[PDB]
């Protein structure tokens, strides 16, 4: 995350971390139940294996209230691709439950056509992650949040050097130098409505961070509500 | 004057459905809808979407 601030205790409790062999976050992840973890489907490159955890805030020390889950299912959607990057998402489904306590509970799923009315329509979102803090630097070691607005599609598309498909939306700042990055993959994207936080996108991708007349792109969580809570019961 | 989930939300604290023509609230997993049939009443101590906040 490009410039925002960081995460105080149990204000974003639904990130979770995608780490390594060698322990180490590379992508981010949306807790949406005890046993489920939303995230990007491109994530799953970036390591041959690789574990959840949850409650951490700050990689440096351990504070106890972290808690590493493995994974027992990954799912896939079959229809990403690197050449559009278009549909990337994908579920996982850990072996154990995860014990919601401080910064730890899920973020709420919401129903597609009032997401899109509802939440969609608000003046911003925010993102979170352990990503970068600069298009060039080395991964945050503390969670970070951005409040970020949500992009007309028009504007998006015209900004946009590549294809924006409908299973994807715009978020940021044209000038402004605040924007999530790399390392934020599979991040939560989320939308606030009377005090209750919604997932609304997964970070995706973007061209550099924070760079002027560029926006973050973010998979439309809306688009695969569907796909989601068919995943969420073996499938 | 007649308007519904357009008009904020429905008076609803979450999801917001027009059935026959009237306002008919709902909540996300993890919340019953209270009896005013507005607000959505967690279930646990850990709701989605709520920020673990105590100071
Ligand atoms: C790292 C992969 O890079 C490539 O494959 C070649 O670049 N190809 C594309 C592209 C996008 C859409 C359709 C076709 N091709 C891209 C691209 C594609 C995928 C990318 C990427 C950059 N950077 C990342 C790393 N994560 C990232 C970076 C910046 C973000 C932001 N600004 N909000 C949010 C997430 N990932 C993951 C240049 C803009
Ligand atoms: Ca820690």
């Amino acid at each position: 995350i490009v410039g925002g601030q960081e995460c105080k205790d149990g204000e974003c409790p639904w990130q979770a971390l995608l780490i390594n062999e060698e322990n180490e976050g590379f992508c981010g992840g949306t807790i949406l139940s005890e046993f489920y973890i939303l995230t990007a489907a491109h994530c799953l490159y970036q390591a041959k294996r690789f574990k959840v955890r949850v409650g951490d805030r700050n990689t440096e020390q351990e504070e106890g209230g972290e808690a590493v889950h493995e994974v027992e299912v990954v799912i896939k959607h079959n229809r990403f691709t690197k050449e559009t990057y278009d549909f990337d998402i994908a579920v996982l489904r850990l072996k154990t439950p995860i014990t919601f306590r401080m910064n730890v509970a899920p973020a709420c799923l919401p129903e597609r056509d009032w997401a899109e009315s509802t939440l969609m329509t608000q003046k911003t979102g925010i993102v979170s992650g352990f990503g970068r803090t600069h298009e060039k630097g080395r991964q945050s070691t503390r969670l970070k949040m951005l409040e970020v607005p949500y992009v007309d599609r028009n504007s998006c598309k015209l900004s946009s050097s590549f294809i924006i498909t409908q299973n994807m939306f715009c978020a940021g700042y044209d000038t402004k130098q605040e924007d999530a990055c790399q390392g934020d993959s599979g991040g939560p994207h989320v939308t606030r409505f009377k005090d209750t936080y919604f997932v609304t996108g997964i970070v995706s991708w973007g061209e550099g961070c924070a760079r002027k007349g560029k926006y973050g792109i973010y998979t439309k969580v809306t688009a695969f509500l569907k796909w989601i809570d068919r995943s969420m019961k073996t499938r | 004057t007649r308007k519904l989930c357009s008009l904020d939300n429905g008076d609803c604290d979450q999801f917001c459905h027009e059935e026959q023509n009237s306002v008919v609230c709902s909540c996300a997993r993890g919340y019953t809808l209270a009896d005013n049939g507005k607000a959505c009443i967690p279930t646990g101590p850990y709701p989605c979407g709520k920020q673990t906040l105590e100071r």
